[PDB]
């Protein structure tokens, strides 16, 4: 569970 | 060569142009506000605590908390929002989407406060911190005033920032500088570090020619920066020592998920 992840795959 | 030179500069300003997008306010923009060359509205001036009542609608980002708790808790939203500006940035750097996914994450949560610290200096001076976009200029008295230890928070970045402010760099310096921190191959627990430095690499050489031709006359330039990134990283292990302590001797403070997960340790 990230929240950096999505934010690194929200184009 | 002056091939591999040319690569560099182009690197440069697609590194300048992306900052541009990323960073609502940028350095010569705060500095203007700071200087008063501005032709915008003035910033609200926030030195004691009735200003900072009265200033509080033009700063915004119930309230019955104490005030030091409420300006620690605004400063995470504030924090967050610069978390969200610097990921969109770091996702710009040629090579950065690229690289392994978990390893992207591990270089923006061992990075991105190196990069918040770099950028709050250009929001700075000796006396104060522009704050809300420019719309609030807090002293840095009034920050030191607060109940200990909330008052020995913001302290070290202000002398972090007079000195970094004395090097003069600007934008253009800046992207390249912040981009290099980014793609630190020394992270804990990076899964592919060579392709993180070979990248850095190529920051590094485009960071230095870039110093040798924006500041010519200033010697060594390059190696002060290499060391402020050095102390860019003490100023993070300060700041994690002291919210051990907060987290130690405050009673019930909400830490914002997203530095839940940074600060994860
Ligand atoms: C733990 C450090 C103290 C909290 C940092 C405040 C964040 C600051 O925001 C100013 C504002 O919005 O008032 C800021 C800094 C860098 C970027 Cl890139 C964007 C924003
Ligand atoms: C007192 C005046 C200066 C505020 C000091 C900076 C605050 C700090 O910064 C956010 C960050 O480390 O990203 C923080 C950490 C956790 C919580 Cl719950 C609140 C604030």
């Amino acid at each position: 569970p990230s929240l950096l992840k999505k934010l690194l795959l929200a184009p | 060569g002056s091939p591999e030179s040319a690569d560099l500069r182009a690197l440069a300003k697609h590194l300048y142009d992306s900052y541009i997008k990323s960073f609502p306010l940028t350095k010569a923009k705060a500095r203007a506000i700071l200087t008063g060359k501005t032709t915008d509205k003035s910033p609200f001036v926030i030195y004691d605590m009735n200003s900072l009542m009265m200033g509080e609608d033009k700063i915004k980002f119930e309230q019955s908390k104490e005030v030091a708790i409420r300006i620690f808790q605004g400063c995470q939203f504030r924090s967050v929002e610069a978390v969200q500006e610097i990921t969109e940035y770091a996702k710009s750097i040629p090579g950065f989407v690229n690289l392994d996914l978990n390893d992207q994450v591990t270089l923006l949560k061992y990075g991105v406060h190196e990069i918040i610290y770099t950028m709050l200096a250009s929001l700075m001076n000796k006396d104060g911190v522009l704050i809300s976009e420019g719309q609030g200029f807090m002293t840095r008295e009034f920050l030191k005033s607060l109940r200990k230890p909330f008052g020995d928070f913001m302290e070290p970045k202000f002398e972090f920032a007079v000195k970094f402010n004395a090097l003069e760099l600007d934008d253009s310096d800046l992207a390249i500088f912040i981009a290099v921190i980014i793609l630190s191959g020394d992270r804990p627990g990076l899964l592919n570090v060579k392709p993180i430095e070979d990248i850095q690499d190529n920051l590094l050489q485009a960071l230095e020619l870039q110093l040798k031709l924006n500041h010519p006359e200033s010697s060594q330039l390059f190696a002060k920066l290499l060391q402020k990134m050095t102390d860019l990283r003490q100023i993070v292990t300060e700041h994690v020592q002291l919210l051990q302590v907060i987290k130690k001797t405050e009673t019930d403070m909400s830490l914002h998920p997203l530095l839940q997960e940074i600060y994860k340790d």
